[PDB]
């Protein structure tokens, strides 16, 4: 029926600033109950706005003020206008509309360090191997390393092989990036045969490449 | 005063069979709450209703028993693909505080892993840097050890791993461990090595490159 | 008690009010006076005075103050912003809480608009959400606009019920109303006085009568115009006013 989805998540700095548009795709979001809910990540959640069918904010403990929540009806838009935002907020944001309950919430993501790299992949293939290889099947991927704005996403074959396509979660170095491989098993005896190219995007970034992983030479 | 609610966490059992989760209420609540399900890297989904009233749109495996305090849940008959944590929270008045959650492991039985070394790509040496990824495929007990070994010495901290949330399907877990060397460093070495321990394996399993041999 | 949507409404009239007794009963919770501050209620005369009454949770009581949000102030009952009345408010959970749940307590979570000061509404239509005619039909896009509180004994202070009740004290354009009892001393017959009958101010000597007053009269005149003469409320009785002793 209803399917909210939000826009708006980036990187910035403190006393920074962002409006959040959770685009109430599904209907009347003039008569509901809207909220905002919160959570760090590796943590349990946390609630922060609501909106009443009618106009009153009650905003949270720690970010009382300094936070603004407001509706748009004839556009079927919430819109979450913050700033100052104190870097403590690095979270991962929910708006969900109340009814009775809660349920029907989408998803959207923001971080507030204090540097900025923006940069994007670094992607290398793992070439499929004797010695990731064993009997029937063999093991290959690709490298994505060295980016800091932490959405990034790998896709096999456009999204086509969703068969042993594993990502692993990304690491976070000393230097301060992140870094991640995903690997896929697949027959050995079509070790070459088919297409297996992964698809990089980076989406803070507008970086996309398509990267062919083959038997070692 | 706020309510703090709390709850048992890190479960751990098998499918077909009955698990019980309570949550605290350290104040005197009524009987209005909420439990959801939150698999990992997604959105939350309610479950019970404000007591026990079951939302629709779900299955006939869960049960949850209101009180005036100490609220619980009852997953009966478990199915593989509950992989995610379930919260507390209290309807009603506006700030509302939430659980701490609960993780729920699945156990399986023995499957050890399948290990694949991988060595570093001819354009990241041009970089100046070299990883060296050993992945271990499917796997039961996550209890797993990787030592990586250069020409037979122990690395110690220069690697990283991950692992990969229990499948849906098999139960298993999988594991990367990356080990990260420079350029100079790495052609001052010839066998790079990654050795597997694990319950599955009777003893550990090595895979190994010799840097420079197609 | 009455429901919080639909809260009752007594118009106290005519009569003597002792706000004295309410103000030091120290049997409420919350006692407090806005337009006016309590002490002098006992001595100020108004028009009418309306009694609002219902119950709520512990800590909605807070919403019933001139100039507040929430679900109660926004559309269950609305305060206007120069009010001029009081507010009480007391526990009772041993009264209206039971075990189970008490869920005969309702009250009003969905409304089109906020209310008018002093307005009321009882309907019970079904909130159309969803732009989809709901028809009368529950579902998905139309929720009933009703909830209860399922009071229990063993509930957190801020969670019992509350009954509360809001006077307001209005001021049309009458000739008057309603008022504060008056005191009363003693008639010192013999001892020249500075006195007061209900607006009459004197002084002399108050000595018995013997004159015969008609029967809605009140005190008595001499030729050259001086009051000679009152009649004392408390008793009734006729009483001469003779001037001071000076030479
Ligand atoms: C308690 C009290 O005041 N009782 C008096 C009574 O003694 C008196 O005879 C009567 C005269 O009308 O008024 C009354
Ligand atoms: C006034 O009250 C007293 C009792 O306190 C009563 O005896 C008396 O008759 C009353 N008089 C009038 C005029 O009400």
């Amino acid at each position: 029926e209803v399917q909210l989805v939000e826009s708006g998540g980036g990187l910035i700095q403190p006393g920074g600033s962002l409006r959040l548009s959770c685009a109430a795709s599904g209907f009347t979001v003039s008569s509901n109950y809207m909220s905002w809910v919160r959570q760090a990540p590796g943590k349990g959640l946390e609630w922060v706005s609501v909106i009443y069918p009618g106009g009153s904010t009650f905003y949270a403990d720690s970010v009382k003020g300094r936070f603004t929540i407001s509706r748009d009806n004839s556009k079927n838009t919430l819109y979450l206008q913050m700033n100052s935002l104190r870097a403590e907020d690095t979270a991962v944001y929910y708006c969900a509309r109340e009814t009775l309950a809660f349920d029907y919430w989408g998803q959207g993501t923001l971080v507030t360090v204090s540097s900025a790299s923006t940069k994007g992949p670094s992607v290398f293939p793992l070439a499929p191997s004797s010695k990731s290889t064993s009997g029937g099947t063999a093991a290959l991927g690709c490298l994505v390393k060295d980016y800091f704005p932490e959405p990034v996403t790998v896709s096999w074959n456009s999204g086509a092989l969703t068969s042993g396509v594993h990502t692993f979660p990304a690491v976070l170095q000393s230097s301060g990036l992140y870094s991640l491989s995903s690997v896929v098993t697949v027959p050995s005896s079509s070790l070459g045969t088919q297409t297996y190219i992964c698809n990089v995007n980076h989406k803070p970034s507008n970086t996309k490449v398509d990267k062919k992983v083959e038997p070692k030479s | 005063d706020i309510q703090l609610t709390q709850s048992p966490s890190f479960l751990s059992a098998s499918v077909g069979d009955r698990v019980t989760i309570t949550c605290r209420a350290s104040q005197g609540i009524s009987s209005y709450l909420a439990w959801y399900q939150q698999k990992p890297g997604k959105a939350p989904k309610l479950l019970i209703y404000a007591a026990s009233t079951l939302q629709s749109g779900v299955p006939s495996r869960f049960s949850g028993s209101g009180s005036g305090t100490e609220f619980t849940l009852t997953i009966s008959s478990l199915q593989p693909e509950d992989f995610a944590t379930y919260y507390c929270q209290q309807l009603n008045s506006y700030p509302p505080a939430f659980g701490g959650g609960t993780k729920v492991e699945i156990k399986r039985t023995v499957a050890a892993p399948s290990v694949f070394i991988f060595p570093p790509s001819d354009e990241q040496l041009k970089s100046g840097t070299a990883s060296v990824v050993c992945l271990l495929n499917n796997f039961y007990p996550r209890e797993a050890k990787v030592q990586w070994k250069v020409d037979n010495a122990l690395q110690s901290g220069n690697s990283q791993e991950s692992v990969t949330e229990q499948d849906s399907k098999d139960s298993t877990y999988s594991l990367s461990s990356t080990l990260t060397l420079s350029k100079a460093d790495y052609e001052k070495h010839k066998v790079y090595a990654c050795e597997v321990t694990h319950q599955g394996l009777s003893s550990p399993v090595t895979k190994s490159f010799n840097r420079g041999e197609c | 008690f009455a429901s919080v949507y639909a809260w009752n409404r007594k118009r106290i009239s005519n009569c003597v009010a002792d706000y004295s007794v309410l103000y030091n009963s120290a049997s409420f919770s919350t006692f407090k006076c806005y337009g006016v501050s309590p002490t002098k209620l006992n001595d100020l005369c108004f028009t009418n005075v309306y009694a609002d009454s219902f119950v709520i949770r512990g800590d909605e009581v807070r919403q019933i103050a001139p100039g507040q949000t929430g679900k109660i102030a926004d559309y269950n009952y609305k305060l206007p912003d120069d009010f001029t009345g009081c507010v009480i408010a007391w526990n009772s959970n041993n009264l209206d809480s039971k075990v189970g749940g008490n869920y005969n307590y309702l009250y009003r979570l969905f409304r089109k608009s906020n209310l008018k000061p002093f307005e009321r509404d009882i309907s019970t239509e079904i909130y159309q959400a969803g732009s989809t005619p709901c028809n009368g039909v529950e579902g998905f896009n139309c929720y009933f606009p009703l909830q209860s509180y399922g009071f229990q004994p063993t509930n957190g202070v801020g969670y019992q019920p509350y009954r509360v009740v809001v006077l307001s004290f209005e001021l049309l354009h009458a000739p008057a109303t309603v008022c504060g009892p008056k005191k009363s001393t003693n008639l010192v017959k013999n001892k020249c006085v500075n006195f007061n009958f209900n607006g009459l101010t004197g002084t002399g000597v108050l000595t018995e009568s013997n004159k015969k007053f008609l029967p809605f009269q009140q005190f008595g005149r001499d030729i050259a115009d001086t009051t000679d003469a009152v009649r004392d409320p408390q008793t009734l009785e006729i009483l001469d006013i003779t001037p001071c002793s000076f030479g």
